[PDB]
């Protein structure tokens, strides 16, 4: 039914600009007040502003860290939201979320699955990939884990999927880590032993400030 | 410039009992008998999603579980009974005083029977090898409670250095959590040695789990 | 003097009751202006609840200068006086040149029992005042209600924008917060059904 996707995310310069947008369908956008709302990892939203619809003059109000460097403008024709940042500094990065408001400046009740932004000076770097097989030591049971390890990364976040998305149970993607301005994470998945190695077992990483899609075949070691 | 405290911070709840949630005001969010103060609910990695508006109206489409109540500058949000899939971090909100806030957060652990952890350790890959590193790794997959301990042995003695850990969050399926052990090495420390195990203590059992491999096949 | 000090408070309720009394008649007028000015059969039950409102504002306020006219008189001066308009007594009494001391203070005490119950003392306030009674939430509700659906939310944004340029014909930024948070108070009844 309704539907509010946020795009524009990326990785920014200190100082630099970005426009993210809200792509908003199934309910009469003109007949809404719209916010933005932002989540730094690991802290808690922060509520940064909303727009009046047309009948109440398509004013703005912001809170006071983003107030003057953040502009609100909507395109009722489009039915579209979008937030306008300049100015940004580190401690900007954070998902941006595009909320429907309920009432005039009231609760969210609608919000879009976010889009991210990483403020810093440091450039993209696309993932190493590596298959983890089993090391053929602890060889038969009935039920085999596998992994794939993904390396030396910028920014956050890269999407890791198991043959396109069809082995998506018994699927642990772990959190990033960052050390020395990169992140690496992993992850892990079982699969009947009757299905592999007989069957292929793929795991596809996603770096989109990269643009790069990678598939590693996890095949029996040596 | 009204700012948001909610107590507990972290709370665990079996299922089916209650969980109560408070969030305290620094000044009144109500006007008149009428409540500004808002419910959300946030899984890992989800957009939040709301759960009750002015305090006490449960919002459509959410279950009567949910329930809130409070005047003034105290509110409290609860959970009755409380579910697997309840396992989320809640916020509250003020929409009464320009800039609206938040409060902190509070994170729900759902409690369940303890759970031994499923190990498995994976040697370095050649591709990795090539580049000059050697990362060997250790699932640790769905177990509670969320304290483990993981060691590395190489040739049988322990190794502090260059060992990462990562947790999942708790499962909203079967409230179990998961974690990895990443040891990594250079190609010629790796190859210098040949036995590696990674080691699991948890509350489960007093001897740990372990699972090894020898570097020569 | 302990009569110097009373005639002041007594003069500074007096001026503050007749300052209600104009508020809301000045409402009152916007409103009746507003409501012959448009042939529409809906806003016009807004000022019919509106009006009896903000009336009863005026008969209230000047129940309470009545009384404490004569009150503030007999203290002011111990002998009999018990007419209109002492603002110039207890004004020089409050400057230069204990029974009923002890009656004006109840009455005053009396009075400010009912500050709750008391609407603006601008033409702003006593507004605040008129979209903050159920009795005109009632009223604006049953108007946007329809039998089948949920009851119309764009048309209670214009009844009640109409409503606020009545009595307010500059709009403010406070006047549109004001406007919006009357609204959002009513958000759980338009989703009724």
């Amino acid at each position: 039914e309704v539907k509010l996707e946020e795009s524009g995310g990326g990785l920014v310069q200190p100082g630099g600009s970005l426009r993210v947008s809200c792509a908003t369908s199934g309910f009469t956008f003109t007949d809404y007040y719209m916010n933005w709302v932002r989540q730094p990892p690991g802290k808690a939203l922060e509520w940064l502003g909303f727009i009046r619809n047309k009948a109440n003059g398509y004013t703005t109000e912001y809170s006071a860290s983003v107030k003057g460097r953040f502009t609100i403008s909507r395109d009722d024709s489009q039915s579209i939201l979008y937030l306008q940042m300049n100015t940004l500094r580190a401690e900007d990065s954070a998902s941006y979320y595009c909320a429907r408001d309920k009432g005039w400046g009231y609760a969210m009740d609608y919000w879009g699955q976010g889009t991210s932004v990483t403020v810093s000076s440091a450039k993209t770097t696309p993932p190493s990939v590596y298959p983890l097989a089993p090391g053929s030591a602890a060889q038969t049971n009935s039920m085999v884990t596998l992994g794939c390890l993904v390396k030396g990364y910028f920014p956050e976040p890269v999407t890791v999927t198991w043959n396109s998305g069809s082995l998506s149970s018994g699927v642990h993607t772990f959190p990033a880590v960052l050390q020395s301005d990169l992140y690496t994470l992993s992850s892990s998945v079982t699969v009947p032993s009757s299905t592999w190695p007989s069957e292929t077992v793929t795991c596809n990483v996603a770096h989109p400030a990269s643009s790069t899609k990678v598939d590693k075949k996890i095949v029996p070691r040596d | 410039d009204i700012v948001m405290t909610q107590t507990p911070p972290s709370l665990a709840v079996s299922l089916g009992q209650r969980a109560t949630i408070s969030c305290k005001a620094s000044q009144s969010v109500d006007y008149d008998a009428d409540s500004f103060m808002h419910w959300y609910q946030q899984k890992p990695g989800q957009p939040p999603k709301l759960l009750i508006y002015a305090a006490s109206n449960l919002e459509s489409g959410i279950p009567a579980r949910f329930s809130g109540s409070g005047s003034g500058t105290d509110f409290t949000l609860n959970i009755r009974p409380v579910e697997e899939e309840d396992a989320a971090t809640y916020y509250c909100q003020q929409s009464n005083e320009d800039p609206w806030t938040f409060g902190g957060g509070t994170k729900l652990e759902i409690k369940r029977a303890d759970a031994a952890p499923t190990v498995s350790i994976f040697p370095p890959s050649s591709e990795q090898l090539t580049s000059g590193g050697a990362s060997v790794v250790c699932f640790l997959n769905n177990f509670y409670p969320k304290d483990i301990n993981v060691k590395w042995k190489i040739d049988g003695s322990e190794r502090q250095n260059g060992v990462l850990n990562s947790w999942t969050d708790q499962d909203s399926k079967d409230s179990t959590y998961s974690m990895s052990s990443t040891l990594t090495l250079t190609k010629d420390e790796y190859e210098r040695h040949n036995s590696y195990t990674c080691e699991a203590t948890h509350k489960t059992s007093t001897s740990p789990i372990v699972k090894s491999f020898n570097r020569n096949e | 003097k302990n009569l110097a000090d009373v005639a002041g408070i007594a003069l500074a309720k007096i001026n503050n009751l007749i300052k209600q009394v104009s508020a809301a008649t000045e409402a009152e007028a916007r409103m009746t202006l507003a409501a012959a000015s448009t042939d529409h059969s809906n806003i016009s039950a807004l000022y019919a609840a509106a009006s009896n409102i903000v009336t009863r504002c005026v008969l209230n306020a000047v129940h309470a200068l009545t009384s404490l006219a004569p009150i503030a008189l007999t203290a002011a001066t111990n002998g009999a006086k018990t007419s209109g308009h002492i603002s110039e007594v207890i004004d020089i009494l409050q400057q230069a040149s204990t029974v009923a001391i002890r009656q004006l203070y109840n009455k005053i005490g009396d009075l400010e029992k009912q500050t709750t119950n008391n609407c603006g003392t601008s033409v702003t306030e006593v507004l605040e005042h008129i979209l903050k009674q159920e009795a005109l939430k009632e009223a604006l509700l049953s108007i946007v209600k329809k039998p089948k659906g949920a009851p119309d939310k764009t048309a209670a944004d214009e009844l009640v924008t109409a409503l606020i340029n009545g009595v307010v014909p500059n709009s403010t930024a406070q006047t549109q917060k004001l406007k919006e948070k009357i609204l959002n108070t009513l958000v759980p009844k338009l989703v009724e059904g």
